[PDB]
RNA sequence: AUACUUACCUGGCAGGGGAGAUACCAUGAUCACGAAGGUGGUUUUCCCAGGGCGAGGCUUAUCCAUUGCACUCCGGAUGUGCUGACCCCUGCGAUUUCCCCAAAUGUGGGAAACUCGACUGCAUAAUUUGUGGUAGUGGGGGACUGCGUUCGCGCUUUCCCCUG
């Protein structure tokens, strides 16, 4: 049985963009390489990168942190 | 803590955080607030777009309710119990 | 704590805002931990609604916004403790 | 425990109802029922905020995301009620 | 409406603009910054603490615990016993502590006022090796169902050694509570 | 918390040298400080307490907001309780 | 710390509301006190009837509202 | 039925009003008479923290008697809803053992023992209620634009007013 803490990790070692998607937010995501995570779920990544699904813009922020209640949803790639 | 034992089976008015009303039988409560209403009617002010009319009122009539503490605002007495002497 | 200083208020009056906006001014007759505080012979007034006297009055803590104490409290005295 | 969620657990495979923090309404059958109001349900009839139905099967909601239930009224003869 | 579906007409706004402070040179009022039942308990154990250190200068400069007429014979040779229970004659602290060596001279000391024993005696052995044999066999001994610890006499011999009074001394009998055992010894 | 003893005094090293800071130096020196919060209202005045809540006691204050053209309102209040959840940003007299 | 019981859903085609307006789309594969999820074979399922599967991903608890299984279990 | 070794099944930690004053007790303090303080008592003022005593006093009906000559309130009793000084415990519902008072199997006091309560503190502001993405941010009456139109309206752009 694979839980996400596992799989989280799995994602890092992969270095793999994880997107991520905000709490209360549908418009606006975030995409990058993570780097480490706690039992809080805040998760912090090398090179961000702010899409819009109206706007689809890429606004790059570098190495940054996201706080773990604002995250919605993982996506791979 | 007489303050909430003193109110059991009371018909009190629970205000809810979206604005609604809640009048029902109050049963029994808990530390989180967690409230048992027997008999409860829900309202809802709705503000008219039309023209200067009177609040629109609409009741709903649900019976037994279990209200989660977080989602309770305030609750006061509408009315006491209700008599069962003739 | 803190929450132990407003449970030390009670008979007297204060206005306490909520996250609706709406107001209510009345008594205090007893507060909890969770800030959740019981005012008798209070008057309650929802927002683009008319005031209206309650009785009495339980409300939560969470749905609280703040509070409005006199103007003759003992800060320095009542925040001993 | 809570009596509340005694009322709750005993409440457990008869149709009920619960209404979400995002406005939804479900009403069908009582499966499994926990402390945390953790409610399991099947053959619900769900309302959105617009007024629009649909039609669900097995339906689980997580508790902390439940704004009320509505559960039968003959719970009222309870033992310790 | 839904918090999502919610059309904010007039969302939260920075504070830009509404910074109207006042001046730097409007200092606030000295005077106020106090607490009561806080610093005036503060103030009054300064006070006893730096009192006493004061009185323990003058009390050294007068008197000489080396130049005491009581203590007497080597030091290296004089031991002390303290615990000694109330009641120990002195002959029964000869012949309990004789065991060891022979004892030259033998002092109790009393109180100066109130002349009551004040469980502490002074032993003087006949050679420095009766003592230190005495030592490590001593301490621990029962005298009249009371446990009594047993230490060379420092009061002549450790540089910079001084009683209870100045501050120095061992044993933790009322020291912070639960935080000296009484069934451990020195 | 790392410390689960009774007697751990975390939280007073906190407020003392954590961001809870803040307020302790606006209670000490009696400095006004404006506080941003979620009522989308400014709220401008002096500090006498608080605790790990962030729950402020508030005197001589003077609230300020807009609606709507854009009109600014603002009123009084010598003594009040802010709590601690409602607040959004915090900010002393930068002079 | 009691665990939900989403044993019955397990490996089961589930349909899954989220907070803002959001739902999607996969089979469960296992679960944690906090409702953390882990679904295989997702949809994004947008507001608009497009559709996009990336497979494997992660949902916060903090965040479900309500999930419906497809499959009746 | 007792003790010993192993496997299996059950379970959350700290506590017992609080802040001042104690000259006196205990700790009989490890240096030639001594500590202070602290800890555990006893004494002593309070935020009164909850209770027990209900004397006194406040509101109104029922019953009884009075034809009364006062100007310092006031005839007697029951019922409804209140207040309450002074004086007592600093707070346990249950169980176990020692000593003692005793109307001696009961009625009580001086000691602890470790046992339940959802009493409190921290895990409790880190996803499931006790510290917010439920903000409250409007509505209406007159003049004042455009798109579609079933001419009722949906969206959209302006000024003055009543309303919260």
């Amino acid at each position: 049985m694979v839980q996400p803490i596992n799989l989280i990790f799995r994602y890092l070692q992969n270095r793999s963009r994880i997107q991520v998607w905000l709490y209360e937010q549908v418009n606006m995501r975030i995409e990058g390489c993570i780097i480490g995570f706690d039992e809080y779920m805040n998760l912090v990544l090398d090179d961000a990168e702010e899409i819009h699904s109206k706007t689809k813009s890429r606004k790059q922020l570098g190495r940054i942190m996201l706080k773990g209640d604002n995250i919605t949803l993982l996506q791979s790639v | 803590s007489s303050k909430m034992l003193q109110h059991i089976d009371y018909r009190m008015r629970c205000i809810l955080q979206d604005g609604r009303i809640f009048i029902g039988t109050f049963k029994a409560f808990d530390k989180h607030m967690n409230l048992i209403l027997c008999d409860c009617d829900e309202f809802r002010k709705i503000k008219p777009k039309n023209s200067k009319q009177a609040e629109r009122e609409e009741k709903r009539v649900l019976g037994l309710v279990l209200l989660r503490g977080e989602n309770l605002v305030s609750m006061t007495v509408e009315g006491p119990p209700p008599k069962d002497t003739g | 704590k803190l929450v132990r200083f407003l449970m030390k208020l009670s008979h007297e009056t204060v206005t306490i805002e909520l996250k609706n906006g709406t107001q209510v001014h009345g008594t205090i007759t007893g507060v909890d931990v969770s800030m959740n505080t019981h005012l008798k012979a209070v008057k309650m007034t929802l927002k683009n609604r008319e005031p209206v006297q309650l009785e009495t009055l339980s409300i939560r803590g969470n749905n609280i916004r703040y509070f409005i104490l006199p103007d003759s409290l003992p800060l320095d005295t009542l925040l001993v403790d | 425990i809570g009596v509340p969620i005694k009322v709750l657990h005993e409440a457990e495979g008869h149709i009920v109802t619960c209404e979400t923090n995002t406005g939804e309404v479900y009403r069908g059958k009582l499966i499994e029922a926990e402390d945390n109001m953790n409610c399991q349900m099947s053959n619900i009839t769900v309302t959105y905020r617009d007024g629009r139905v649909a039609q669900l099967e097995q339906v689980y909601i997580r508790g902390s995301k439940i704004r009320f239930l509505i559960l039968p009224d003959m719970l009222k003869n309870a033992p310790m009620l | 409406k839904l918090p999502h579906e919610k059309h904010h007409n007039q969302p939260y706004c920075g504070i830009a603009p509404y910074i109207r402070e006042f001046e730097d040179p409007r200092d606030a009022p000295p005077p106020t910054r106090a607490e009561t039942r806080e610093e005036r308990m503060e103030r009054k154990r300064r006070e006893k603490i730096e009192r006493r250190q004061q009185e323990v200068e003058t009390e050294l400069k007068m008197w000489d615990p080396h130049n005491d007429p009581n203590a007497q014979g080597d030091a290296f040779k004089t031991l002390f016993v303290a615990r000694v229970n109330y009641d120990t004659t002195e002959s029964k602290l000869r012949r309990e502590f004789e065991v060891y060596g022979p004892i030259k001279r033998i002092h109790m000391v009393y109180s100066k006022r109130s002349g009551k024993p004040r469980g502490y005696a002074f032993i003087e052995y006949e050679h420095e090796r009766d003592m230190h044999s005495a030592y490590k066999h001593a301490d621990g001994k029962k005298i009249d169902g009371r446990r009594v610890l047993v230490d060379v006499e420092r009061g002549r011999t450790v540089k910079g050694w001084r009683p209870r009074r100045l501050g120095g001394g061992l044993g933790g009998t009322r020291r912070g509570g639960a935080d000296v055992n009484i069934r451990h010894s020195g | 918390e790392m410390t689960p003893e009774e007697l751990q005094k975390r939280e007073e090293e906190e407020f003392n040298t954590g961001p809870l800071s803040v307020l302790t130096q606006s209670v000490k020196n009696n400095t006004q400080v404006l506080i941003n919060c979620r009522n989308n209202k400014k709220l401008l005045g002096r500090v006498k307490a608080f605790d790990r809540h962030c729950n402020m006691v508030l005197e001589n204050v003077k609230e300020m907001w807009t609606e709507v053209k854009p009109v600014n309102k603002d009123r009084y209040i010598s003594k009040m309780f802010l709590r601690g959840d409602s607040v959004i940003v915090v900010l002393r007299n930068p002079l | 710390a009691h665990p939900p019981e989403l044993k019955k859903f397990m490996d089961k085609k589930l349909s899954l509301k989220l907070n803002g307006g959001r739902h999607v789309q996969g089979i469960l594969r296992g679960f944690d006190p906090f409702m953390n999820l882990v679904i295989d074979e997702c949809v994004e399922m947008a507001t608009s009837g497009q559709q996009n599967n990336i497979g494997m991903v992660v949902i916060r608890g903090n965040s479900i509202i309500m999930l419906e299984a497809l499959e009746r279990v």
